[PDB]
């Protein structure tokens, strides 16, 4: 059993909060990253380290599409949203309609496993390209 | 006229059934012997050129065998350069060449009836030298069993279960292939 | 072929193998 | 008595299609990689700065490691740190590492070439005794007379043992009662 | 890493060449069909292998030499003035009337890891007067012997 | 005649032109600084809602060495990361066929 | 010590014949354990600065890897930014890192709850490694006995590895 | 309604033990239905015709029997059309 | 070459005896110049049981990667 907490919403707008270059070299120096999301009825903006910049570079957001980004393990992830699913005839884009509930949330997962799933997991070898 | 003196303790196993093992028992006792026509190119090769892919003619590439009794020159058609040198040899080697084949054997060093320059030389000069003619026709002879035959039938290759030994228990329709094969064969 | 033999990069262009007990002394033709 | 050598320097370069350019105490040359071969050396991620320890009949890649040369460039570096070989790289002895009848039966039948990627495959496919027959017998016979005729090897017997034969079945008595017949 | 690199040292013990590549198909001459042998040698080139290390270990495993001062009679009570000189600033000279000791002296030097020069048979023709430069000139030298 | 009587190699990296010289420096001296930062924690948190182990851990930015050719290069590659070309590309006349240089003759 | 039991019926198997698989049983028990030395760097990073271009292929570093006695900005070299920038690295943090792998040892959080060490950086000890007949025999006979160390997948260990690993035990233990 | 034709001699069999052979034949005696929806589009005789790459403008002729139209396309699609690299003169 | 329409692919009867010669040697077969018309058209009766179809099915036939 455990828990993780959840940010949802959708992302409203995405800027960067620039300081002056403190260490060797001048010029852009963002301090941290605050980045707002909207569900159903609960619409929140997180503050959040700087170097969520890379999930960002990472995941290729876009905007307010899918947001999944905690406090302390940070980085977004995405799975658009159907508002704009009228905008192409036909394509192979995902939508999904807004969020439900307020900006942050907890789940609950409640699995009884085998111990034999555990020892199986460990010796059958999955993969690729590995030989 | 090879044999097969066996004793019949042996006849279990763990990869052929006592079957599959009487049955390759009774073809390899029978056995049939194969006359290939194959050619030759023999004479000292005392040198090897090998020229681009000219567009005019895809291949001048110069070799002058030549045997005791005569003195020739060839050519070589884009395909036995990397024939020679498979395996890293120099000219001057006779070549047991097959047509068929694509693998050109070299035998070592060969000789010339020339004597090179006017100081002193003609060191290192101790092999044999080509004898027979330039080309003649070779039907060599070569006797293999069912077992060889029945191995390359059921895989493409066949000499590493002919070695290693995990031929497979090969089956019916291939004897059956292979008996018309050879009774045609001996009729032909 | 033999795999991995001895080979230093010696020429070993598929389309270029000259040798001889050198009675001449020269090399395939080339500009 | 077979012969082994080993290439083992600093490599200097490197070019795909192959070159590796090791660099002994004072000899400095570049051997063409097969392939194969060529596959083994970028697995084993060398690069300027590595010593290789590659046998030459065999053809098998053994990185020796980080050069000793290059041990100013972290005060802390995880690679261990191997100075450049001596003699050429191409070194030569002479070995006296002998062979059972059986080694050389597993020599050919699968081999062992080791380090090399399709050296892995050849001991990954068929890793196990395969059911040597009398044909391999008799060329393994003739080479076997071959290299002994060569004139350096020779032939020593030994001796086998079996204890409580009592218990062994009535089928292996039999065939080793055809089988102490021979030669 | 740790379980898989110190005991990498047996080898098997014999090996036949050219019956790998005849294997795998490919090859220079197989019977097998040749569409591959080119997508096969680049598979080879970057198809990822987990078995690298115990693939490649499997040879010797080259051992390192010890014995060079750790017996040495008449030599054990040397560092204990020549390491307490070191620490405290005090050069030294060592003077020798044999060959046999200017030939082991060497080998305690590359131990023990000082930097040092020899006014000895143990020079190059180009390393006589800046060597004596050298030795004249203040540095971090602490080992010299004639 | 210093030249005619007086007659090992290292590895150095270089960084230039984009570069995010990268820091995660829990920029905290000597203790009250962050609270100061705190508050640019802060005011970007109820003002834009529509309608001692402080924080999470941070991190920080650079640039060397000035190297700047439109705002952040950061920021540069970041507006790429909006909408993607193709579909610019479909929404316009393929703008980057278009070049300022060859002046027309 | 290692200490190894069986039953009255495991001493079949398909795998290993009864011969094979006895003899295992017999292998397992016996062990060697061999010393070596260990070194180590310990402290906080409490500063960090990396010169890193982005989309680039060219990176320099400096982590000052401290305790609460001396200030220290330590190196890395060519690979060793990625060993030491593989997870999250802060400027509070107690970090132990080895010299020779560069392996990443999470000691504990500063807080957000570790105090910062004393003493000295850098310090060397001893380990020792056991290891039993069987897995010697099995670790160097072949190449994909690893797997065999957990999936078993081994039979009939070719006896010339096991007089070879007999020898280099009863010499390392003459030594 | 697949029936199970098996006689009393095809039950000790080499690599399947009799219990789960036995167990394999009425999991295959066994009757069941499934029923799943999927879409389509029918009779895209295209004649793609833009105005190099980028595909600017992206939209697509489409013509069928009952709608001859133009369908506007997005970054799936202006680079999914010049997947499957055809004539576009066809259904 | 021998191009049977049914499948566009190749069957290769070798090369040429016209443009031959090219070579005072030749390890590739030259190959007797194709006899009768191009546009070779024929019927083939075969005799063959139903096991042989199984065995052929069940294993595979092409395939080019590993």
């Amino acid at each position: 059993k455990e828990t993780k907490e959840v940010y949802e919403g959708e992302v409203t707008e995405l800027t960067p909060e620039d300081a002056e270059n403190p260490l060797g070299g001048y010029g852009k120096t963002i301090s941290h990253v605050i980045v707002g999301l909207k569900s159903a009825k609960g619409t929140k903006t997180l503050r959040l380290d700087p170097t969520i910049y890379e999930s960002i570079q990472r995941e290729k957001v876009s905007i307010g599409d899918v947001i999944y980004i905690e406090a302390n393990t940070g980085a977004v992830k995405r799975v658009r949203s159907d508002a704009y699913a009228t905008e192409f005839d036909l394509e192979t884009e995902e939508y999904v309609p807004l969020p439900k509930g307020e900006v942050h949330k907890k789940k609950e997962i409640v699995q009884d496993v085998t111990l034999h799933d555990l020892d199986v997991a460990n010796a059958r070898p999955q993969g690729g390209q590995d030989v | 006229v090879p044999f097969t003196a066996i004793a019949g303790s042996e006849i279990f196993s763990l990869e052929l059934s006592k079957t599959e093992a009487l049955t390759q028992a009774f073809r390899k006792s029978i056995g049939i012997k194969i006359k290939e026509e194959t050619e030759l190119i023999e004479g000292e090769v005392v040198e090897i050129q090998i020229d681009r892919s000219i567009t005019g003619g895809h291949k001048q590439g110069k070799l002058t065998i030549k045997t005791t009794d005569m003195e020739t020159i060839y050519e070589l058609g884009n395909k036995m350069i990397d024939g020679l040198t498979k395996e890293k040899v120099l000219a001057g080697d006779v070549i047991s060449i097959d047509k068929a084949s694509g693998k050109i054997t070299k035998l070592g060093r060969s000789f010339a009836r020339s004597r090179d320059y006017d100081a002193m030389g003609a060191d290192t000069r101790f092999v044999q030298c080509p004898e027979g003619e330039l080309q003649k026709r070779k039907t060599v002879v070569h006797t293999v069993s069912l077992h060889e035959i029945d191995v390359i039938n059921s895989r493409t290759q066949g000499f590493l279960a002919l070695f290693t030994g995990d031929t497979g228990e090969i089956r019916s329709e291939v004897r059956d292939q292979i008996n018309t094969k050879v009774a045609e064969w001996k009729e032909e | 072929k033999a795999l991995v033999e001895e080979i230093d990069k010696k020429t070993y262009n598929p389309d270029i193998y000259f040798t001889s007990l050198d009675p001449q002394a020269r090399r395939y033709t080339s500009k | 008595k077979e012969t082994k050598e080993v290439y083992e320097g600093e490599v200097t370069e490197l070019t795909p299609e192959v070159i590796v350019g090791l660099k002994s105490a004072k000899g400095t040359k570049t051997l063409r990689l097969d392939p194969t071969i060529y596959e083994s050396i970028q697995r084993e991620k060398v690069s300027i700065g590595d010593v290789i320890y590659i046998e030459a009949n065999t053809g098998a890649v053994k990185r020796v490691g980080r050069s000793d040369a290059y041990a100013t460039e972290f005060d802390l570096e995880t690679e261990e740190y191997v100075p450049l070989p001596k003699g050429e790289v191409h070194k030569k002895k002479e070995i006296v590492q002998d062979v059972t009848l059986h080694d050389l039966d597993v020599a050919n039948a699968r081999p062992q070439g080791g380090q090399d990627v399709i050296s892995m495959m050849g001991q990954l496919l068929k890793p196990k005794k395969t059911e040597i027959t009398e044909k391999l017998r008799q060329e393994v016979n003739k080479v076997v007379a071959k290299y002994i005729d060569q004139g350096v090897a020779e032939l020593i017997p030994g001796v086998l043992f079996i204890d409580e034969v009592n218990m062994l079945d009535i089928e292996i008595f039999t065939y080793l009662n055809k089988a102490l017949e021979s030669n | 890493r740790k379980i898989i690199d110190t005991f990498a040292v047996l080898t098997p013990s014999a090996v036949s060449l050219d019956m790998r590549k005849l294997a795998l198909g490919l090859n220079d001459d197989s019977s097998v069909g040749e569409n591959t042998r080119l997508k096969v040698m680049q598979n080879c080139f970057e198809v990822s292998n987990p078995l690298h290390q115990l693939q490649t270990k499997l040879t010797i495993a080259f051992p390192d030499k010890s014995l060079l001062q750790y017996d040495c009679g008449k030599l054990q009570k040397l560092a204990i003035l020549l390491q307490q000189l070191k620490d405290n600033g005090h050069r030294a000279l060592i003077f020798t009337q044999m060959t046999k000791v200017l030939d082991v002296l060497e080998q305690f030097l590359n131990y023990h890891g000082y930097l040092y020069m020899r006014l000895d048979g143990a020079t190059k023709i180009e390393d006589r007067q800046i060597l004596t430069e050298r030795f004249n000139t203040d540095s971090r030298i602490t080992v010299f012997i004639l | 005649k210093k030249e005619n009587r007086l007659a090992k190699q290292k590895f150095q990296p270089n960084e230039t032109i984009l570069q995010f010289l990268s820091t995660a420096w829990l920029m905290t001296p000597a203790m009250e600084l962050e609270d100061r930062k705190y508050w640019q924690e802060q005011l970007n948190k109820r003002d834009k809602k529509k309608k001692e182990g402080p924080e999470q851990l941070t991190s920080r930015n650079f640039v060397t060495l000035y190297d700047f050719p439109n705002a952040p290069p950061n920021l540069k590659d970041f507006n790429t990361n909006l909408f993607g070309d193709r579909w610019s590309y479909t929404n316009g006349l393929s703008a980057t066929q278009r070049p300022q240089d060859m002046k027309t003759v």
